[PDB]
Formats: structure tokens, C-alpha cells, sequence
């Protein structure tokens, strides 16, 4: 989306990663080298600069049957922040991830990794009593996405149950 | 008039089920009637006049349910080739309608009860007849939680939910009606039964609903509502003056604003506060 | 020696407020069983009456007592004899009682030109301060109908209707749960506080938080009245922060502190964030 938008037009992207372990740097370098003029941001100073930003676009991993979305880490916080400035937040997820799960019906769609991801093992005798933990995902409520970008075109944030009634067999939610 | 006495017998002969389903049962058992021997006047005008007579109660659900099974008989009570088996003998389609929306309570019990998060307490509103069975199926599947009830006070009705729940060994505490603002932070998510669901997505129910929803929005906590296939309606409120006055009655039932709810259940399934519109428009083609 | 003196003033005279009754009780109870010293008398007997008066479930009482002890602290001189420490310097307390009785007159004088005609009013349970300002508003030859709620730990709101129809305005009571049914009807929601705290929080009876959350739900301005007494010195955050002895089925809850819009007292009109500015001006 970004590099094809940059293929004719000009902008200035500013990017905070997601880092219990980082991978936003990979996109940062991957579109450092097609001439985009990115800034890579720490994952906390969003609120310092999102007052000055005017649009914000994230890409999730899977979106579910509330019209909602479990995304990568740190998306709920930046999404609520962007609601606080009322600037529109755009999910660029296709018609391919739409899933009949519902958030707290199941057992902890946030689930967890080895926290050596989030702790260096070299600190001493500190780690025995403490039970550190971190998830792989977040959860954003479906009131908060402004507009999908599917393949067929922009669709409503709550355009979802008819998508499931005539894009699935909704009797087969046995799975 | 001559058969509203049987509706009184159906309201106070088996007081477990709902009012609207007792009305549907009443009239469809009356379809062994004194033979009017016609399709047009009998069905259309006579069941219309029976909806007018049985709508003399202060219910909102009963008349809407009567119109709803009028639409559920408007499907294919056809002109099939002779006046022997049009509907007055081929009558079993309304019977299977009655059976489906009898087992609808059981399928709501099978669906919703695996959503309640164990540990966070859930304050409920006054006694419905679908909150009891979803809590029955929840505690039947070995959960742990707490539950409070507000009184919902024109009359004491929260202790009626207490005498409902306490018979099956589940902890509960009745809490003051105007003081739900104190207990709102204590709960994390809030379920409430329905007298009926509106096309905008809000609910209509006995009075103590909208302040629960707006305190839920202030605490940014999920507001949950539950309804069945009987309780759809065609009303449209904007601010509260426009529920009909015969459906108002110091309100005895009340509307809450449409989409500061967060999630909603029905017999068609768990759905979204704009999906309400298209999924009731699916009914009555 | 004074406990049924205080209860005589309390429930054989329901005219004045509880805080002003308590401060009249101890100000006339400077005629003490004579220990005749500055510090010890003060400390033990005033803290002792603030303890022994704790059979009631109010919150204005101990605050008014501590406000009086911060009153008496300031101009207490030293001039070589134990006669005019305060045992002769007692007319300061007399002028204090009359000025903070005249306080209710001056909030009536401040807010009589403040409710506009045509604006209907929804109100919570009773005070000895809502009626004086509303009848100093009616006595300016205005006109406005009023709604009021039930406020159920009891049949309460009927008392407010009986008081105010006798005070000649059209009154209509409503059920407690019917607030958002009729909140949008109102143009103005005024609230007599129980006790005002330094962040704009108003701890009060069981439904003023309802009024605030519905007021931000309607963006209609939410006005609270308090006198010079009942600035209590707690600090609340949430719904367990106020002490349990103030509560006891709860009986007191706590509204949010940052959403009320205009308050007013003896010292004039205050935006509800200047409450800390004047409370630092209090207790010396």
C-alpha cells in the first residue's frame, strides 16, 4: 500500500514499531530503499507526534465477527490515541481474514511467548519470584476502525454479519 | 373478547413462559374455530381484530409478536387447489414455528453461556425469562463469578430475581436502584434482558436500562443485551417521546439509545448494532 | 454533658443544617467543664466530641468541626494570662456563627439571578439550601416548573414536593430509574451537595452520580451549591476511596469530580477547579 502510493505521490511516513520483539524496522528499511523518507519512531512517543499527524493506517493479521480485530501488539493503544485526536484510523485488511470467532467466547486469543523476547536473561537473581508475561496480539473494539480497505472497495465498519451470512455457511460455526 | 379469557388462562395457567408466546399459543389453538370457511377475511381481518383485542394489555411484545406470526403465516399459506387444506388443515407450519421458537430459548442457552468471563462480577437487571436459563447453562458448565440485581423499582422486582436464582445455589446480592453508579465500577460487563428490540439497535425494557448503558459508556465497559425471535418491533425512537403511548404504560417500559450497546444476541444469532436492521428486514419480505 | 444537647438541636429542630447545628453546639459549648488550658482542653474535648458524635452516618459533621478548629486557631493571642486566649476572645466565634449563618442568605443573593425563566429543572433529594435559592428565584417574579426524583433509601421525594408546592411552584416527582427518561426534558440540573471535596468531587446521596453521568450525556450544565462549612478535606479517586464508616446496601456514593460546571459559596462564584485554591486559603 505505502510503496505503491509512493510510486507517484509524495508524503512523509512516521513509524513506531511493535516491539515485544521488533519487526517494524523490517518495513522501515524495506521502504527506506524505494525513496519514501520514513522516520522510525520509538513505541511510546506516538502521542507526542500524532497530534501533528493527520492520517494513520495499520495492517492487522486477522479480523473477526464483531467487526473487530486482533492485531499486532501496540495497536489498541495507538488506536485509542488516534480516537482522542479523532483522526481516522484505517484497517487495510482484505476479505480473506474474516473469521466467525467472537472475542471472549473462546479461550484467550491473546496468547503468550517466552519472555526472553522481553527480558534479557542476564540480570541476576531477580527473575525467580516474578512471573513476567506478554501476549502476541492486542484487541481493538469494533467501534474504532474508520473504514476497511478490502479488495472490492471500502466497506462499513459494521458491514460484517451479511458478509458472514452470504460469504460462509454460518450454520457451520461448530468449528 | 370471547377468547381473551383463554389468554388469561394461558397467562395464569403456566406462568413459566412469556406473555407473547402465550398469546401465539392462544390464537393458534383457537384456529380449530367456528368455521369461517374463507381465506381472506378469516386470516387477514379476523386475526387483525384479534390482535386489536389482545393488545389491550400494557405489553409491547405481544402485539409485535402477533404481527410477527402474521408474517410467519404470510409465507406460504397458499391457494393450493381446494379449500380443504389451505391452512385450516395444513396448519403445522405455525406449529413448527411455535416449536422452533420454543426451542429458541434452549439454543440461546446453548450459545450465550460460554461468553461470561470468570472472575468479573456482572450486575443484572430485573427478572427476565432468558437471563435465568443462560445463567443456568453457565453455572451448569462449572463457572465462578458473582452477580448483582437492581430492584427496577416501580415495584420490588430484583428480589424476584433473587427467589429465581437462589433456588439453585448461586451467590447473589440485591443492590439499590438509583445507586447503580456506585456498583458500576465494581462490575466489568453488564447483561440485561429485553421486552423488545428496536430497528435502530437499542432495546426496550423496564425502566432501569439507559442509565446502565450510559454508565457503561462512562466506565467504557461492554454493555450486553439479550433477546429472542419473538421480541422484534418496527418502532423508531430518537429521544424518548416517540415510543407509542399505549406502548409506554412514569414509564413502565423504556427505550435505551441505540448504539452505546456493544454486542447483542438473538435467535438469529449473535450480531452487531447495524446488523440488527438488515437481519430484521430479512424477516417480513 | 452535651450529647443530648446536640441531639436536641439535631432532631428537635430540623430547621438548620447538621453542620451548622454542630458548630453552634460546640461554640455555645465553649462554656466547658473547666480544665482551663489552651492546648489540652482543645485537643481532647474537641476530638472527643468529634468521635462521640459519630453515631450518625453524616460526613459534614466532622468536617464542620475541623473547620471550626481551623477557625479558632488563627487569631488566638498570647497576652500573659489565660483569660483572653479565647475564653474572653469568644466574640470572634459569635461573629463567625452569624457570618456563616448569613452565608445561606448570601448564596441566595448570589444565585437568585441565575436560573432563567422557561427552564424546567430536575433535582435530586432534599436540602436546606436548594429551597432558599429557588424561592429567592421565584420571589424575583420568575416562572419555572420542576421535576424531582424519588431518591430511595426511603420515600423521600414526596417531602420535597410537599415542601415546594407549599412554596408555590408546579412540582412533579419521578421514579429513580426514570432519570434518563426525563433528563433530556430538563434544561438545568442543580444539586445540593452533601460535602464538597478539593477536586470538584461531590459525595452525596445515591443518585447524584447518575445526574452527572447523564449531564455529560446531554452536555447540559450541572450546578452544585455549597456553603462555607462543608468543604470536607478527604481526597477521593474511585468507588472505594471514601471511608466505610461514612457509608453504612450502600447509602452514599461518589460522583466523578471533573465534569461539574459551576459552583458557588460565601466567597463568590467558583469554577470547580478553584475549590483547591480556596481550600488552601482555608485551614489557615
Amino acid at each position: 500500500f505505502l510503496k505503491e502510493a509512493a510510486r507517484k505521490r509524495k508524503f512523509h511516513v512516521i513509524v513506531a514499531e511493535c516491539a515485544p520483539f521488533c519487526q517494524g524496522h523490517e518495513m522501515a528499511v524495506n521502504l527506506s530503499k524505494a525513496g519514501i523518507e520514513t522516520t522510525v519512531m520509538t513505541d511510546a512517543a506516538i502521542f507526542a507526534v500524532m497530534s501533528r499527524v493527520n492520517k494513520v493506517i495499520i495492517g492487522t493479521k486477522t479480523i473477526l465477527a464483531n467487526g473487530a480485530l486482533r492485531a499486532v501488539t501496540g495497536t489498541h493503544t495507538l488506536a485509542l490515541a488516534a480516537k482522542h485526536h479523532s483522526t481516522p484510523l484505517i484497517v487495510c485488511a482484505p476479505m480473506f481474514k474474516l473469521s466467525p470467532q467472537f472475542p471472549n467466547e473462546e479461550d484467550s486469543f491473546h496468547k503468550f511467548v517466552a519472555p526472553e523476547e522481553v527480558l534479557p536473561f542476564t540480570e541476576g537473581d531477580i527473575l525467580e519470584k516474578v512471573s513476567v508475561h506478554c501476549p502476541v496480539f492486542d484487541y481493538v473494539p469494533p467501534e474504532l476502525i474508520t473504514l476497511f480497505i478490502s479488495n472490492i472497495g471500502g466497506n462499513a465498519p459494521s458491514y460484517i454479519y451479511r458478509l458472514m451470512s452470504e460469504l460462509y455457511h454460518p450454520d457451520d460455526h461448530v468449528l | 373478547k370471547e377468547l381473551i379469557e383463554y389468554f388469561k388462562s394461558q397467562m395464569k395457567e403456566d406462568p413459566d413462559m412469556a406473555s407473547a408466546v402465550a398469546a401465539i399459543r392462544t390464537l393458534l389453538e383457537f384456529l380449530k374455530r367456528d368455521k369461517g370457511e374463507t381465506i381472506q377475511g378469516l386470516r387477514a381481518n379476523l386475526t387483525s381484530a384479534i390482535e386489536t383485542l389482545c393488545g389491550v394489555d400494557s405489553s409491547v411484545a405481544v402485539s409485535s409478536g402477533g404481527e410477527l406470526f402474521l408474517r410467519f403465516i404470510s409465507l406460504a399459506s397458499l391457494e393450493y387447489s381446494d379449500y380443504s387444506k389451505c391452512k385450516k388443515i395444513m396448519i403445522e407450519r405455525g406449529e413448527l414455528f411455535l416449536r422452533r421458537i420454543s426451542l429458541s430459548r434452549n439454543k440461546i442457552a446453548d450459545l450465550c453461556h460460554t461468553f461470561i468471563k470468570d472472575g468479573a462480577t456482572i450486575l443484572t437487571h430485573a427478572y427476565s425469562r432468558v437471563v435465568l436459563r443462560v445463567l443456568e447453562a453457565a453455572v451448569a458448565a462449572k463457572k465462578r463469578f458473582s452477580v448483582y440485581v437492581t430492584e427496577s423499582q416501580p415495584d420490588l422486582s430484583g428480589k424476584k430475581m433473587a427467589k429465581a436464582l437462589c433456588h439453585l445455589n448461586v451467590p447473589v446480592t440485591v443492590v439499590l436502584d438509583a445507586a447503580v453508579g456506585y456498583i458500576m465500577e465494581k462490575a466489568d460487563l453488564v447483561i440485561v434482558g429485553a421486552e423488545g428490540v428496536v430497528e435502530n439497535g437499542g432495546i426496550i425494557n423496564k425502566i432501569g436500562t439507559n442509565q446502565m448503558a450510559v454508565c457503561a459508556k462512562a466506565q467504557n465497559k461492554p454493555f450486553y443485551v439479550v433477546a429472542e425471535s419473538f421480541k422484534f418491533v418496527r418502532l423508531f425512537p430518537l429521544n424518548q417521546q416517540d415510543v407509542p403511548d399505549k406502548f409506554k404504560y412514569h414509564p413502565w417500559v423504556d427505550y435505551t439509545a441505540p448504539s452505546l450497546i456493544t454486542l447483542l444476541f438473538t435467535d438469529l444469532g449473535v450480531l452487531t448494532p447495524s446488523a440488527v436492521s438488515d437481519e430484521l428486514i430479512k424477516l417480513y419480505l
